Parts: structure tokens; sequence; C-alpha cells
RNA sequence: AGGUUCGAAGACGAUCAGAUACCGUCGUAGUUCCGACCAUAAACGAUGCCGACCGGCGAUGCGGCGGCGUUAUUCCCAUGACCCGCCGGGCAGCUUCCGGGAAACCAAAGUCUUUGGGUUCCGGGGGGAGUAUGGUUGCAAAGCUGAAACUUAAAGGAAUUGACGG
């Protein structure tokens, strides 16, 4: 019952784009949440971090809106954090789920040392920054788990990271900033250039020009 | 006044790399700078560099390949032994898979991996990754 | 919070600027801080220009002007409405208000 | 274009000089400095027409690289250029936007006015900063017709010709249309294009309100 | 990627900007990837095959996108040497 | 109080204290 | 511009830059052959001379020191030394 | 900024031991006047004789008589 | 005072004008007699208010191109835009007044020595720029 | 020494519920000069110094350099005054997704978890308190150095919404 209004959404719906990494390669913005769940169906675990009651003073007292922080992601290298402020808690939860769905980023996993099997830790130490909260993710050997505060712990866990040291500075009591800083740190795992990425890139066709003939027929 | 010519050169390279320039000019050249840049060039983090010879201290123009994150300096040249080289390594490097620490040894100027290969310590110079 | 980058005055590379007295209340104001208005007004009212010209012994007599430089402290300036409070963005422009020649 | 067939002709030089398109502003942008020949005693900068030709040919290649001719969109918020972009769209199959550009056209996907093209072509960066800014949210490459003082923040294929003169704007748009149609299998590169560049010129209402009646008197007499 | 066994344990390889050699992130929507259509030698007509350039948001926000694209076209041969 | 007037009050009190101690 | 050629700047900007900020330092001054009218001998004079230069065969002045460049007296000829 | 020379350790340690007096815990623990003022004298517990039984009013928001003994 | 029309009447007027421009006229009573069949108006007062605004807008339309769309106005505009190319181009001047600097540029471009160029005398004085500040 | 004006203290007239005030009239010390003390200011850019690097633009001050022309005398160049540029050192300004910051904002308050150019001073929740005491300087006023007992769960900063404003 989904009617996409986007070239990307139409191509995703009619089985033209096979993986989310095809979109991630060309950095196309995901402007409708029904795109990703078609790919990561039945594997997108979800969690509500906090419900904070922001208030705005008015003439007749102060009125309360509820803000929902929602973290989603399969435990294989995709994670997303959404924040939605709505009058009702359930509506805020749905909106935050949709925004977390839109803001799904891939996660690069590396090795602490002696690269043996599936990568388990962050490729290097990365730093996310939001407000005054600074979060640093440090690679850790196999089996250490995620040593961190609980709020970044759950986000790192559902990002697919198995082992990681974490260091935080700032007002980590601010849960929104503390989650958003870790989300930034996780998201810039591919923003970091490493010598194994030094190979000169070969360019493939963007999905738009690769299926521009099918879009004319279907998505008029 | 300028007391660390290598520090000035490394900061200039770092700022030009962050700004995305293709070439950087570092004004006071020295043997230490040339050896440090030779280590970086052999590890591929920078391109060729050419030394302009005035009868004063020369200048250097370095071609930047764009694959450099940070090339800072450790200003007090601490005496680094092989026992504490590991602590220096995991304090200064982004990871164990890449990144290099250049330290001047009695055998010359070289990275920490070659220093441990030929079993010698020395004075810390800087790092690049 | 710093309201103005220039601290509400034109002193930039000085240590001390000599004060002047507000023409309205005789308050010592720094010369670069005071609001200055150079008024160049006809020595007679435009209601009385015709009567003066008719009563003049001369034929082509040009009426003299009155040149007065007025200095105001910001209190007297705001009270006298020569300057007004402005928004945070509108404080940043320095162009004087238009003369309104038509 | 480095080829011999892709070279400026004397007729093209004559059109460029007649329409101006080499007399820039009195200001110079430091990123536009590389396209300037010399500054006159008037303070008017002279723009290297060879460099303008090369940039225009590069823009033509970028435009013809798109399989779907509607995927390229041409925008002119200013009046001097709306007729040019409309005739360009009619000639090349592009998608025209003239006059007021409603914000959120490239980003707000709810309204019917929403569209997502594959290339942006802009008459002037200062006048069309809003589509220029909105192209930065949707991964949209940009050609813009820049003058000596035009900011190049989100501009990729800046063509250094003019943005002020109506004759210049009409001529540059007509020239770009001619080049893209010749690159495609539409024109034969041998005979001149039948479309007069006056078709792309913006006319002032005090000419629209007198030229056809003057012509009517001449025709009836 | 490319563990000691050999397989590429990495779910994609991001593109690198052709000017600053910076990694183009998944959520960097200011980045562009354009195609310049090179023509045949004799008729100057498009022959179907083109060449692709990628510019990152940092470069084409600081405004050096025009110079970068011009340099790339010059170096690869689209723009004549006597530009 | 205004800080300047608290300073003045403290100075008056300190002169009184010095006078009292000097009286011994 | 990100790809300025630092190794080969053109002589225009090379000359317009300050003497010390050039690639290699270059003095802006020179030496000149000065010809006093009514005299046969040729005098070698610094362009930025700080002293009143006199002919040895005649009690006449050849230049007057100024702020930057010595001003030659009128009627005196001068040419450059080895460019 | 702070000094970073190789033979600045004397100034570094002097500045540390000078600045360590400015936090309440260190000043309390090492000045000794707090130990003199403490009735227990650094003991966890103490013994005493009940001099009296008193009631202490609670603070401003609360309202109760806390039962204490003067010892 | 207090005779300002609202969105309901204005939008209805514009819609019916752009749908029935031929049938409508400048007579209020005829325009209020066409509305009962060209539209369904729940109220007589609303109907005649709409009709009055239609008369006003059609007077404005016959005196000029109001933003209300009109087929005759658009075909006239289309004729006046995609036609009237002059029988002689505006860019084929017999001579072009050309600056010596531009002549040097053309010489370097190799398009120097063209018979249609007349080199202007360069201006002298370099007196551009506006005087700085007021006064 | 000098003391015209202004004007702490003081006097009076008003105002006020009171009015030791704001307003008005007068007026001492002072304010001026010379010599000697004091060493404090929101002594402020509430922002250490030296050095390097990192955007754009238009001005301005000084010095130097280079150019169409106009102007001053003279017969011409110099030299002044304008005009268009370049360089260096300044006082600043506008703009910028350089970057930073809690933000206001800052091309420095940037080049900081990708943390190390040299070096000096200095802060450690709010009060008690810049207090007590000791020392020291000073003619004095006071300056410098400078606690503790005790008390307290906040005190503060920047922004937002509202309410209120003689
Ligand atoms: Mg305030
Ligand atoms: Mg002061
Ligand atoms: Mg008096
Ligand atoms: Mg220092
Ligand atoms: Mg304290
Ligand atoms: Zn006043």
């Amino acid at each position: 019952e989904w009617m996409p209004v986007t070239k990307l959404g139409r191509l995703v719906k009619d089985m033209k784009i096979k993986s989310l990494e095809e979109i991630y390669l060309f950095s196309l913005p995901i402007k409708e949440s029904e795109i990703i769940d078609f790919f990561l169906g039945a594997s997108l675990k979800d969690e509500v971090l906090k419900i904070m009651p922001v208030q705005k003073q008015t003439r007749a007292g102060q009125r309360t809106r509820f803000k929902a922080f929602v973290a989603i992601g399969d435990y294989n290298g995709h994670v997303g954090l959404g924040v939605k402020c709505s009058k009702e808690v359930a509506t805020a939860i749905r909106g935050a789920i949709i925004l977390a769905k839109l803001s799904i980023v891939p996660v690069r996993r590396g090795y602490w040392g002696n690269k043996i099997g599936k990568p388990h830790t962050v490729p290097c130490k990365v730093t996310g920054r939001c407000g005054s909260v600074l979060v640093r993710l440090i690679p850790a050997p196999r089996g250490t788990g995620i040593v961190s505060a609980p709020v970044p712990k759950k986000l790192l866990m559902m990002a697919g990271i198995d082992d990681c040291y974490t260091s935080a500075r700032g007002c980590t009591a601010t849960l929104g900033n503390f989650a958003k800083a870790t989300f930034d740190a996780i998201s810039k795992t591919y923003s970091y250039l490493t010598p194994d990425l030094w190979k000169e890139t070969v360019f493939t066709k963007s999905p738009y020009q690769e299926f521009t003939d099918h879009l004319v027929k279907t998505h008029t | 006044v300028r007391m660390n010519v290598l520090a000035d050169a490394l900061k200039s390279i770092n700022n030009a790399e962050k700004r995305g320039k293709r070439q950087v000019l570092i004004r006071p050249c020295s043997k230490v700078i040339v050896r440090f840049l030779t280590v970086m060039m052999k590890h591929g983090y920078i391109g060729e560099f050419e030394i302009i010879d005035d009868h004063r201290a020369g200048k250097i123009v370095v071609n930047l390949t764009g694959r450099l994150n940070k090339c800072g300096v450790i200003s007090p040249r601490f005496d680094v032994q092989l026992k504490d080289l590991e602590k220096w390594q995991n304090n200064l490097l982004p990871s164990r898979q890449f990144g290099f620490i250049v330290l001047t040894t009695s055998a010359g100027i070289m990275d920490h991996e070659e220093a441990r290969r030929k079993h010698t310590g020395g004075k810390i110079l800087g790092f690049f990754f | 919070t710093k309201k103005r980058r220039n601290n509400g005055r034109a002193k930039k590379g000085r240590g001390h600027v000599q004060p002047i007295r507000c023409t309205n209340c005789a308050r010592c104001v720094p010369k670069d801080k005071a609001i200055k208005k150079f008024v160049i007004r006809n020595i007679v009212e435009a209601a009385a220009v015709r009567d003066i010209s008719e009563a003049s012994v001369f034929d082509a007599y040009v009426l003299p002007k009155l040149y007065v430089k007025l200095h105001y402290c910001v209190s007297c300036a705001i009270h006298s409405k020569v300057v007004r409070n402005r928004s945070r963005e509108a404080r940043k422009d320095r162009t004087p208000p238009p003369r309104f020649r038509p | 274009g480095a080829l011999d067939v892709l070279q400026m002709k004397e007729e093209d030089v004559l059109k460029f000089l007649a329409a101006g398109t080499h007399l820039g502003g009195t200001n110079l942008d430091f990123q536009m400095e590389q396209y300037i020949y010399k500054r006159k005693s008037d303070g008017i900068y002279i723009i290297n027409l060879k460099r303008t030709w090369e940039k225009l040919l590069l823009a033509a290649r970028a435009i013809v690289a798109i399989e779907n001719p509607a995927d390229v969109s041409v925008i002119s918020s200013r009046n001097t250029g709306q007729r040019a972009v409309l005739k360009f769209a009619a000639a090349t199959g592009a998608t025209p936007i003239a006059g007021r550009f409603t914000p959120g056209t490239f980003t707000n996907q709810i309204q019917a006015a929403f569209r997502e093209p594959r290339l942006l072509v802009v008459t002037d960066p200062r006048a069309d900063h809003q589509p220029l800014t909105e192209a930065s949210y949707v991964n949209l490459p940009t050609i813009a017709l820049c003058n000596t003082d035009s900011p190049l923040r989100y501009v990729d294929i800046a063509i250094p010709c003019n943005n002020k003169g109506a004759h210049s704007v009409g001529l540059m748009w007509w020239m770009l249309a001619r080049e893209v149609l010749r690159m495609r299998g539409t024109i034969s590169r041998e005979h001149p294009w039948e479309v007069m560049p006056d078709l792309y010129f913006y006319r002032d209402p005090e000419e629209i309100e007198k030229e056809e009646q003057a012509a009517a008197e001449k025709a009836v007499t | 990627m490319q563990n000691d066994a050999g397989e590429f344990v990495d779910l994609y390889v991001p593109r690198k900007c052709s000017a600053s050699n910076r990694i183009i992130g998944a959520k960097d929507h200011a980045s562009i990837q354009m195609n310049v259509a090179e023509v045949d030698k004799v008729t100057g007509r498009f022959n179907g095959q083109f060449k692709t350039y990628a510019i990152c948001g940092a470069i084409r926000r600081m405004g050096e996108s025009d110079d970068s694209i011009l340099r790339l076209a010059k170096a690869d041969g689209i723009v004549s040497k006597n530009f | 109080m205004r800080a300047k007037w608290r300073k003045k009050r403290m100075r008056r009190l300190k002169r009184k204290r010095r006078k009292m101690r000097q009286r011994s | 511009p990100l790809a300025k050629d630092l190794l080969h700047p053109s002589p225009e900007e090379e000359k317009r830059k300050h003497k010390k900020k050039r690639l290699v330092q270059s003095p802006n001054s020179y030496f000149m052959d000065v010809k006093c009218p009514g005299c046969y001998k040729i005098t070698t004079v610094f362009s930025h001379a700080q002293t009143v230069v006199l002919c040895v065969g005649c009690s006449t002045v050849l230049c007057q020191p100024t702020g930057g460049k010595a001003r030659l007296t009128e009627g005196c000829s001068f040419r450059r030394k080895q460019h | 900024g702070k000094c970073r020379g190789l033979r600045t350790a004397r100034k570094l340690r002097s500045h540390r031991r000078d600045q360590k007096w400015h936090d309440k815990q260190y000043k309390k623990a090492h000045l000794g006047t707090a130990l003199k003022a403490n009735p227990f004298g650094g003991a966890s517990h103490a013994k005493g004789i009940v001099l009296e039984k008193v009631g202490v009013e609670a603070k401003q928001p609360n309202s109760a008589i806390r039962k204490c003994v003067r010892v | 005072m207090g005779r300002v029309r609202t969105k309901t009447v204005k939008k209805a007027a514009r819609v019916i004008i752009e749908k029935y421009y031929t049938r409508l006229g400048n007579d209020f009573h005829t325009n209020k007699r066409v509305c009962e069949e060209i539209a369904i108006i729940p109220s007589k007062k609303l109907r005649n208010k709409i009709a009055g605004y239609v008369t006003h807008l059609m007077k404005r339309i016959q005196r000029g191109p109001v933003r209300g769309i009109s087929i005759k106005l658009q075909e006239e505009e289309r004729e006046r835009r995609d036609n009237y190319v002059p029988e002689v181009s505006a860019l084929d001047q017999e001579i072009i007044e050309v600056d010596p600097d531009t002549k040097e540029m053309l010489k370097l471009l190799d398009f120097g020595s063209l018979s249609n160029l007349q080199v202007t005398q360069p201006t002298v004085g370099m007196n551009f720029k506006t005087p700085r500040g007021p006064v």
C-alpha cells in the first residue's frame, strides 16, 4: 500500500536497487522511511532511549510536548538515531522511529590487531561532538565487549560493534547530546581515510543515469 | 621567536592539508625536516618535495597527495626506550593497523616500526597518520 | 553579554578620549560616545519667511542660517527620541536615516 | 573542447562582441580572476572569450551527458533571462523555471511542485542563490552563467561571460543551446542554426508596447 | 578490509573526491558526481562514452569546485592545453 | 547592598577596629 | 585556488612580492652609470644611496638622498649595470 | 600556556603542590585545623554521656521535631 | 469601511473567471445570473458578493493582465514572446566599436585583424568609482 | 603660590507621608600651577608576550615603489594636490559551513581526544572574606601578603518562551 514519490523510492520499490550500499555509495538522501525497511526488513531492532517533557510557557500556564529519542538498527553495521517532539507520547515515538529510519548510516568495523575473521571493533579511534559532549571510541581486542555508559552502549551494540573502549567528556547527563555525539562518532567511521582506502576509486553509474530509461516509463 | 623549526613546518603542512591545497611551502628547511619528510614520502603520505636553495636556510615545497590526517610534533624530545615505545605508540596513534611515530635514533631518523625492527630507541620527534 | 562590538563608542586605538557636556543635561559624556546632531536651521520660521521678506529693506536678501552642534548623552538622546532602540539585527547597520528630500 | 571542429569561429566572435559579454563589472571575484584578460582604464574587466568558449563547451558536454533531456533544469529568477531559459527549454527539451523560485522545490517532496533533476543551470548566482543553495541538499551539479563578481560557492561549471546585459544573456543562452544541439545529432555543424539569437533576447515592456504597432504602421503603409 | 585470509570484509568502498582526495560520506549530500561527455575526433558529436568526476561538499562549499573541474578536464584532455 | 558601599562599610568598621586595638 | 604552482611563480607576481617573501631573496636596488654633463668620467652609483655623491673631477653633486631612492640631479644621465 | 621544557620538572611540581591547597578536600585533609575542630578527633565512633534530651525543629519546607540528645 | 472581501469570494471569483471568461461580462446582474448554473452557491448573499467581485476583476482584466489566467491573454503573450524576431538581427552590426585592450585580446586569441572592428580611442582620466562616503 | 568657574562638606528654598536626596540659590575643601607622597580604577579588548600557518573584499594612516591623465609656478622636468595600482608596518570594518564555542559570538576566542612551538601569571561550588591575625610599606587614608571556625545545595553563564515595564 506504499506509493513512493521519489526517483530513489520508485527504483527501490520496483526492484531496481538491490542494496542500501548502492544508495550509500552515491550519498543520495533517504527522504522516505519506507525505503530502508524494504531492505532491512524484520531485522531493524528498535529502542526508546528517553522521553523528555519539554515545556513552553504561555499566557495560560505552560504547555507540555514530549520529545522521544529512538535508536534503531540491525546488529550488523547499520544504526540510526531519531529525535521527534510531539504533543502525544505515542505520536512522538512513531515520528522518532521514522526519523531514526531516515537517519541510518553504515558502520565501518575494523580489527584491534591481527585481522583474523569478521571485524569486531572500530577501525581507529573516532571522536563525535555534540553540544559540550565529546565521545571517543577506541579500538579494543576481541571479547572486551563495549565498555561505555549505557546510553552509548546500546547504540554501539545495535550498530554491530562488538568490542570498544569509550571515553566521554562533558555534560553526559544530557541524554540527547550524549546519544547524538556517539551517533556522530559512529557515523564518521567511513569519513576517516585509512591507507587501505588509498586505492584510486573506480566510478560506476549512479542509479539515476543507470535506470533513467525505466524512470521515464514508471515514475513520470 | 621560532624555537622549533620542525614544529613550524609540520603545522604548516597540517594546515595546508586541512585547507586542501596541492602544494605547501615551508620556509626554514633543515636536515631534520628533510629526513622527516623523507620518512613520510617513503610511507606514501606525501608526494615529492623540492628544496629551494637560497644561501640562507633553504625553503621546501611539498606536493600533498591528500591522504594525510595529522602530522604533529612532540615538542620536548623525550627519550624513548623500547620498553615504553609501546605506551607512546598507543597514546599517539589512531590504531595499530596504520600510523607511524618518527623518532630520531642513533642509526638515523626513522619510524617506530623500523626502530623496533633494528632494536634501538632514541628521542621522540613526532608522528603522522 | 556584550551588546555591541564597539562597546557603543568609536574609541578604537586610544586610551582616553576627552569628555564633553550633554547639551540637554550637562552630563560628562566621552566625545566619541555622545550622539552628535549638526542642525543647520533657517534663522526664521518658514511660517514667517514671507513676513520677514516683505518687511525687509532689501530686495534680494538671503536669510542667514543657524549652525548648532548638539551633543547628547544616550539617556537624553533616547528620551528626546533622536535615537530609538533597534532589534538585534538592526543594531548592526550604521547608515544614517534618509533625508527625505521629497 | 580541444578539437579543431570545436573551435570558435569569426561569426561567433562577432556575435560575442556585438552582444558585449566581455565587458565585466568593476569588481572582481578572486575565484573568477583566472578568466580575466585585463582591466580597462574604465575599471571594466575584460573576460577572455577563449576561456569563456572552453567553459561553455564543457557545460555543453555536461548537459548532453544526460540521457533524459528533462533531467536538466534551467532557472532565471531575473526578468532578463526568463525568455532565454524558456526558449532554451523549448529547443533542448529541458525543464524551465522562470520568475519566482519557490523554496523547497528540490527538498520538500510533499507538494506537487516538487521535482528532483540531475543538473542545475542558472543564469546568475546572486539572483538565483536559493536554487543554488537547495542544490546542495540533493547532490545536484551546477552550471551557472557567472560575471566577474559572481560568488562561486556552489557553482561547478561557471561560464565567465556576463549576467547583466540582456543581449549578452540571450546570446549566451542561445549559444549554449546551439552547442548542445550540435553535440547531439540535431544540427549538422555545417550550415548556421536557423534560430536567430534575437529569439532569446529579453525585451523591455516599453518595446513590447510600441514595436508591433510601429511594424503595423509600416506594413499598412 | 582484506583480512589475513584475503576476503574483503567491508560492505562498501566509499568514493573519494577527485580534487581533495577526501572520502565522500554517505550523509554528505552536498557532494556531486558529474559526467562530461567527450565527443568524436572528426564530427564533434557525442559517441556515448563519457568520463566521470566527483567533488566533495567541502570543496564545492568553499567554492573551488569550478577550478577543480576545470583542472580535471584540462588534465584529462577535455579542455585544450592553450586554455 | 551595593558592593562599593559594602566596601565602604568594611573600611569604616576596620578603622574602628584599629582604633579599638590601638587603645590597648 | 588549491593548485597554485608555488615552484614556478611567474615573474609578474615574483616581482610584485616583497623582497624577503620571494622564493629566493632579490634586492630591488641596483647600480647605475651616472654621467655628469661637462665631465668625461663615469660614476658608479647605488640606486638607494644614502650619501650625497660628488664628482672627483668637479665640485658637483650627482644624487641627493631621499626616503627610498636617491634623486639624480637634472641633466645627469644614467644607465643600469648588467640589468 | 604551561611550560614543556625537559628540565621544568621543579617548576611543574612546585606549581602542583602550590595549587593543591585550593580545593576543599586537600586543604581539609592536610591543614589539620579541621582535625582539631572535629570532636571525634578522626575517630569513626565515640562514647559520651547524655547531658540532655532536646528537640530540634526541622528546616523550612519540612515541619517536625527531630529528637536529639545533648551528649 | 469594512467592505474587504475574503478568500472564499476571491478564490471563487478567480476560478469561475478562468473557467468561464467567454460567458462572463461587465454587467453585475448578468454575472450574478450566470453563477446559479456555473456554480453551486449555498447563499444568495455569497452569490451576489462573488458576482460583484467578478465584475471588478473583469474590468481589471480588460484594462490589463491580472494574475488570473486567461486564454486570449496567454495566446497574445505567446505570440509576443516566441515571435517578433526582427528581419535583421541585432547582433550583425556593420562595425563594432572595439577597445584596444579587447583588440589585444583578440590578437592573442588569433582573431585579430577583422574588417568589422573599429578600434575606439581609449578614454583618459581613469575617473570611475563613486566618491567615497556622503558629500 | 593662586583661586575665575564648577563644586564633596555645610546652609537655605522647594518636593514629599517623611526627604538628611533627586530640582533650585549660595558655598568650604578641592578643581589650576610648582615640589613631595599614595599606587589604587569597569587601570576593559572584562581577552598575557614572542613566533609560524590558515579565506575573501573595500577602505583608512604612515613610508616606499610604478603608472593614463588633471591641477600649482616655468621654459621643461622635479616637487606638492588629486586619479589607478603594488609592497611593508599599523587602527579598524564588512563578509564567509576555515574552524572553534554552552551559546552570545570570535579570522581569533582557529590550527584541542587527530590533545605537546617557547614562556610568565593565575582559577578549583556559593558564602564567611579580601574578613581576623602576623609581617611589611605609608604622614594619614590605606596598599601588598592573607586564613580558619562556621554555614550552605546551589550560587552562577548563554540563549528560548511567556509575563511585566512610571
Ligand atoms: Mg543587559
Ligand atoms: Mg581607560
Ligand atoms: Mg554655584
Ligand atoms: Mg610560551
Ligand atoms: Mg571557592
Ligand atoms: Zn543628557
